């Protein structure tokens, strides 16, 4: 199977930098992009860029401009992130994931950064980089009307979704993707391009929408359902996710 | 998969 392996925990002072590494196996690692996502207690995930291991290629969310530097080193087939002169913003665990064909399907299990004066010294300084971006003009705002949502266990539920534009493209396909983040887990893609059960997922979970209004529909809820669930669009970059759904058992 | 984007 696809494996993304990440490096450890870091425990760092503020004004440090680290440099964290995702090790990548069972696939063609010049062929994929990988994205980098930051994962903040209270901030949801937040796409940080995105790198292509074969042309070196980069394309940085500005938000993270000065603070993100994405890189690959193809002779071990890894992707590094580093982050410079960290704060407690900085303070959360960071994913990557490959790109397959617009789906983030495989994520590594993540590297927790935490800023405290407790810290250590990081991993030094480096190449601080630069490499985005979209066009330059607005970002796709997505929202999610509901921070979370209660449910009998075994009944059903909607979880809603809405884009600031329209993610339908010219080759007919919408580019709106449904993730599960359950308690001590990596993101886990649901469903790609709208509608589309991703693998793995059990059909009681269903995607559908306008293009600009979006609706996970969530059939008979069981207890693995329960977690935070995001939108993302991966039409423009930056790509872009809702703020998320709490979903709860009311057992 | 473009080697210059991954956007679709």
């Amino acid at each position: 199977e696809v494996q993304l392996q990440q490096s450890g925990a870091e425990l760092v002072r503020p004004g440090t930098s680290v440099k964290m590494s995702c090790k990548a196996a069972g696939y063609t690692f010049t062929k994929y992009w990988i994205g980098w996502v930051k994962q903040r207690p209270g901030h949801g995930l937040e796409w940080i860029g995105d790198i292509h291991p074969g042309s070196f290629y980069s394309n940085y969310n500005e938000k993270f401009k000065g603070k993100a530097t994405l890189t690959a080193d193809t002779s071990s087939s890894t992707a590094y992130m580093q982050l410079s002169s960290l704060t407690s913003e900085d303070s959360a665990i960071y994913y990557c994931a490959r790109d397959y064909y617009t789906n983030y399907g495989d994520w590594g299990q993540g590297t927790s950064v935490t800023v405290s004066s407790a810290g250590g010294g990081g991993s030094g300084g480096g190449g601080s980089g630069g490499g985005g971006s979209g066009g330059g003009g607005s970002d796709i705002v997505m929202t999610q009307a509901a921070p979370s949502v209660s449910v009998t266990p075994g009944e059903s539920v909607s979880i809603s979704c809405r884009s600031s534009k329209s993610l339908l493209h010219r080759n007919g396909n919408t580019y709106l993707f449904w993730f599960l983040q359950r308690p001590g887990q990596s993101p886990q893609l649901l469903i790609y391009r709208m509608s589309n059960l991703a693998s793995g997922v059990p059909d009681r979970f269903s995607g559908s929408g306008s293009g600009t209004a979006f609706t996970l529909r969530i059939s008979r809820v069981e207890a693995e359902d329960v977690g935070v669930y995001y939108c993302m669009q991966h039409l423009e970059y930056p790509y872009t996710f809702g703020s998320g759904t709490k979903l709860e058992l009311k057992v | 998969i473009a080697y210059y984007t991954s956007e679709p």
